[PDB]
RNA sequence: GCGAAGGCCGGGGGCUAGAAGGCGAUCAGACACCACCGUAUUCCCGGCCGUAAACGGUGCCGCCCCGCGGCCGGCGCGCGCGUCCCGCCGGCCGCCCAGGGAAACCGGGAGGCUCCGGGCUCUGGGGGGAGUAUGGCCGCAAGGCUGAAACUUGAAGGCAUU
């Protein structure tokens, strides 16, 4: 059930774009290659992944158990807004190893789900997930390593416009399943809040 | 213990390579194993270059550059610090330092 | 030739992140007076107290003269919050700015919706 | 108490471990017991059993420690026991470096 | 029926019956710490809202180290109707 | 090279035995 | 070149199960492979096997149900006394109750259990559990 | 003093939300509290023996420091075994570290019938094998008439598993004890991860029976 | 059958280096390292010889096996259109998830192996004695190839840690 408004926003957002390097796991999602070399994503496949992630994200009884981790400076605002507009527990910047496994660690969350901006950048959390049975969802690019990631969303994840709009789009669907949004009317929260200047 | 995958040499799909001579030690080294640095340094020093350019009575003169490929043996090169012993992990690392 | 120890640095940084308003930027003595209050902090000795005060007057100059890392000040925290919360008044972001990749038009065609009847180029 | 407990021939580790407990319970943050001599052997050795953090140097050490030296006598020879107990809460003042900052 | 070891009587004597994951089908170990169970909700009819009828897909740590879960999740989603085959 | 020099020294002993046998013959 | 074809294919089936791939393509096809696959399908360790017939040796595409631990060939195809087939099972197969040693008999290719049922000895094609 | 849970699993265990130890093993959950093992095993804990302490030394400028590593096997007599090792300068503290670690790594053991099934699993369910360092031990299902046939260290952990009869065969540096017991530990953790035909029924999808789902 | 170098038998050659040798120095002594000189040799032809850390220290013929790139030799798929892209590749390679190992490390295998069996040929069985003794064969020689025993003895060895 793709919506025209978000797709036109994605066209400005460049979510339809990916790095020239490409991976076989994400080959299904990608549509083609620009003659410049840049890889162009299938927007509807991204939206189907975004809606799928929402269904998974809501199941957890406390939306405080999903953990949003970003070390990318650009994504920090996105995952903090998402944690504020929704109810996720933010673990931004350096993840601090043993956060998910060390009980005597200053923060020792036991999350039921994980959220990652970049598979390579936020690698510490995805390894930590393995030690304590935590599934993970990530914002993957065209070349990414899907190791230890249960579901991945095809997106730039290096574009501030793309990172912010994706988190906004994800937020809209997660609370839509809880009835706190509109469905067929625009969310009052705007995508420019998720994006840093 | 095999210290290096290369085995110290870049001979691949080969059995024998040209012998070369350490420029200081005058020793015979396999061409692949030799240091093989290259210098394009000019003939006269940078300071002398201004004095010589003012002295030259021909217009458009530029200092001639001198080109040589310095090949040194492992013992010769490490001693004069052309290359350096590296840490086990830093030995794997390549690239000009 | 005077490098402060961790204890001096740690105590001074709590003093600044809490009583920033009491401290003054260039004068050690006003900062030393704040250290002398005792209700704010317990400082054993005169030299120990002077060192915490001296670092705290440098910290006070530094926090007014640009942000200092690791300094938890509530008033500065509000200042970023209004800046972060404010988004463009007309919310001008995508603004229906269109612009596609040549390959993207074919991908949009692949879905079959064909946004804007292929006038996206 | 240790020197006389050691005489009944109790385990030397157990002796120190029991004494270590009664000092920490009485409040000492730092407890140190070192028994040195020809223990269960014909050769010298020193056996430090310690529970907690003890200051070992400076002016605080003079007023904040309780070093007591006794010389046990044994058929093998003298196996002197040394016990040092450190109390930060000495009520005479505060540790020179202890910044309360509350 | 009654997965486990049925005795000569037919009583199950296999204590806890391990979980064969939804893709690879290898039994989840007693100490298989990377086993992950992720649940996707069903939108209830018209409304874009939950029904508390979420279906749960288990994923063993062997196919997760491979990274095979994202593809396996997608295929299995259409098998349980959480997506269209496209 | 002790092993290379040790092989050389066995060779010499082998020649001495081989030649001594001829004188004995 | 390929002297044993069953072994090369069975190794591929086990290798695909390791990387969790349902469908495998076996490049060499044979009647012994055909029968070995049929017996595994009956015991449900493998699912339907479809042979793409070619004008040459033939290839088989086998759908796997993810339920085979290991398969194997015995080279050479030894002679087993019917009485000592139990010894072959005790060592090669884990547990007398579970696992199948696949034999060849003048009556036909048969299961170790069926071989015991009529007490006929034979040659071991291989083994699957 | 008493136990105060620092782990979410511990809080559920303290409440009594988790009925059996096996429930956490269905979800293959880590046990980070030895106190949780006591909750399911409160009378005399589990049978634990300290099987040989080997002195270990690090050369230093002054001399060789000495630290002790102890290997402890915690187990009951039925489908529950744990092996851990602990390093401490004081032998006693190291024995405690091993026993606590062994409690943190309790693992279920399958158990089964060699050829004849009566009322009790009397032997290992399969030819379970494991390898720690050079050593490799294979535990072969044995008839109920046969006893557990293994060397004294491996027999000890096979008694704690409660495998009444086994035909173990060990190859490698079995003389190295730590490595030998570790192989007999990894063989028993393999038992509950070996797919067998009886386990081919298809299901799961518990959802509310999930241990993460439970809440204080 | 072929086989680096050194050597050898006999010619051709003979610049350069340079096993021998001689001489300076250097040292307590160097007759060694460093100068300097220089015979055999180094080069060519006709034979020998049959060895090298002749090493990827990893036989050969297969079968499957995951990513990430590079290079070289063909061949296609297209595309404005370029020694571009994308495959198929035949090899040469780097890195590596599983997997393997005592580990170093391999992962184009050293994987698919105690859950041990595709086929073939070779080799090893604690260390010395000993690659010696003796017999054979081959060589002009130097030697090479085959190859013990008496006796002696608790380690030798691998890879890693401090």
């Amino acid at each position: 059930q793709l919506k025209e408004a978000d797709v036109k926003k994605m066209l400005v957002a460049t979510t339809h774009l990916g790095v020239r390097n490409i991976d076989r796991r994400m080959q299904f999602y990608i549509f083609d290659r620009q003659k410049d070399g840049t890889f162009v994503f299938n927007l509807q496949k991204v939206w189907a992944k975004i809606v799928f992630a929402a269904r998974i994200l809501v199941t957890i009884d406390d939306p405080a158990e999903i953990a949003v981790v970003a070390n990318r400076p650009d994504a920090q605002r996105a995952i903090l807004k998402f944690c504020k507009y929704t109810h996720a527990t933010a673990f931004p910047g350096r993840f601090i190893p043993g956060n998910f496994t060390n009980r005597m660690n200053p923060n020792y969350c036991e999350p039921r789900l994980l959220l990652v901006n970049d598979p390579v950048v936020d690698r510490q959390a995805i390894l930590e997930a393995s030690y304590v049975n935590i599934p993970t969802i990530s914002l993957c690019n065209s070349d990414a390593n899907l190791k230890f990631i249960d579901v991945a969303i095809p997106c730039n994840n290096k574009t501030p416009m793309s990172i912010g709009l994706i988190y906004w789009l994800l937020a809209r669907e997660v609370l839509r399943l809880k009835g706190s949004i509109s469905r067929t009317e625009e969310w009052d929260v705007k995508p420019d809040l998720f994006v840093a200047l | 213990p095999v210290k290096r995958r290369n085995n110290g040499r870049s001979k691949y799909n080969c059995g024998h390579t040209n012998i070369v001579r350490c420029q200081n030690c005058h020793r015979c080294v396999p061409k692949d194993k030799v240091i093989k640095r290259f210098t394009i340094r000019n003939i006269v020093d940078n300071t002398i270059a201004d004095d010589v350019l003012n002295a030259c009575v021909i217009q458009g003169f530029a200092i001639p550059k001198l080109y040589n490929k310095v090949q040194y043996c492992v013992s010769c090169s490490i001693h004069n610090h052309i290359v350096r012993v590296r840490s086990r992990e830093d030995r794997k690392i390549r690239t000009p330092p | 030739g005077k490098v402060r120890t961790k204890t001096i640095k740690r105590a001074a940084r709590k003093i600044v992140e809490n009583n920033y308003e009491s401290l003054k930027p260039k004068d050690f003595q006003n900062n030393k007076a704040i250290c002398s209050k005792r209700n704010v902090a317990i400082i054993p000795s005169k030299r120990l107290r002077n060192k915490v005060a001296g670092y705290v007057t440098t910290l006070m100059n530094r926090v007014v003269k640009g942000p200092v890392h690791g300094i938890s000040l509530r008033l500065q925290e509000e200042e970023r919050e209004r800046r972060d919360n404010y988004a463009p008044k007309k919310s001008e972001f995508d603004v229906e700015n269109i612009t596609v990749s040549g390959t993207t038009q074919q991908m949009i065609d692949s879905i079959g919706f064909k946004c804007m009847s292929t006038s996206l180029k | 108490n240790l020197r006389a407990k050691l005489e009944e021939a109790m385990p030397i580790r157990r002796a120190a471990y029991s004494i270590i407990r009664t000092a920490m319970r009485a409040g000492a943050a730092g407890c140190e017991v070192i028994v040195a001599g020809k223990l269960r052997a014909q050769r010298a050795r020193a056996n430090k059993f310690k529970e907690g953090c003890l200051i070992s140097t400076g002016h605080p050490k003079r007023i904040f420690l309780a070093e007591a030296t006794r010389h046990i006598k044994m058929r093998q020879g003298v196996i002197g026991v040394k016990v040092r107990i450190y109390n930060p809460n000495i009520r005479g003042a505060v540790m020179p470096d202890k910044i309360e900052i509350g | 029926d009654d997965i486990g070891m049925k005795n000569s009587s037919g009583v199950v004597v296999d204590a806890y019956i391990p979980r064969k994951c939804s893709a690879t089908n290898r039994l989840i170990g007693p100490k298989d710490h990377a086993a992950v169970q992720l649940s996707v909700a069903r939108v209830n009819d018209k409304g874009k809202m939950i029904e508390n009828n979420y279906v749960t897909f288990a994923f063993c740590g062997a196919i997760r180290s491979r990274g095979g879960v994202d593809s396996a999740f997608m295929l299995l989603a259409q098998e349980h109707g959480l997506m269209e085959r496209l | 090279m002790r092993a290379k020099w040790a092989k050389k020294r066995m060779r010499k002993l082998k020649r001495k035995r081989r030649h001594m046998k001829a004188r004995s013959k | 070149v390929r002297i044993n074809v069953l072994r090369d294919a069975l190794k591929s089936i086990c290798n695909a199960q390791r990387i969790g791939k349902k469908q495998v393509i076996v490049r060499p096809s044979s009647k012994v492979i055909i029968e070995f696959l049929q017996l595994m399908q009956k015991n449900g360790y493998i699912s339907d096997f479809a042979v793409v017939d070619n004008h040459r040796s033939n290839r088989i595409v086998v759908n796997l149900i993810g339920r085979l631990n290991k398969a194997g060939v015995i080279s050479p195809r030894f002679d087993i006394p019917a009485n000592d087939i139990e010894k072959w099972v005790v060592n090669l197969l884990p547990s007398r109750l579970f696992g199948h040693i696949i034999l060849t008999t003048s009556q036909g290719i048969m299961d170790h259990i069926e071989a015991q049922h009529r007490q006929i000895g034979g040659k071991v094609i291989g083994y699957f559990y | 003093e008493e136990w105060h849970p620092s782990t979410k699993l511990g809080r559920l265990v303290k409440a009594g939300k988790i009925e059996s130890l096996y429930d956490i093993f269905k979800y293959s959950l880590p046990i980070k509290e030895t106190e949780i093992i006591d909750y399911f095993f409160p009378k005399s804990e589990l049978a634990e023996e300290v099987c040989n302490i080997m002195s270990v030394q690090k050369q230093t400028t002054a001399g060789q420091r000495t630290r002790f590593r102890a290997h402890v096997i915690v187990g009951n007599r039925d489908g529950f075994i744990g092996y851990g090792a602990g390093v401490s300068k004081e032998v006693a503290n190291a024995i405690k570290k091993a026993a606590k670690n062994a409690r943190l790594n309790i693992v279920p053991v399958r158990r089964g019938f060699w050829g004849g099934k009566l009322g009790d699993p009397h032997t290992v369910s399969s030819k379970l094998s494991g390898k720690c360092g050079s050593v490799r031990v294979r535990l072969i299902p044995a008839p109920r008439g046969a006893g557990i046939v293994a060397s004294p260290t491996v027999a000890k952990v096979l008694e704690f598993a409660g495998v009444s009869d086994v035909f173990t065969r060990q190859s490698g540096h079995s003389r190295t004890l730590m490595n030998s017991v570790g192989a007999v530990y990894n063989a028993l953790k393999s038992s509950y991860s070996i797919l067998t035909p009886d386990l081919w029924k298809k299901e799961q999808l518990d959802h509310v029976q999930d241990i993460r789902t439970m809440s204080l």
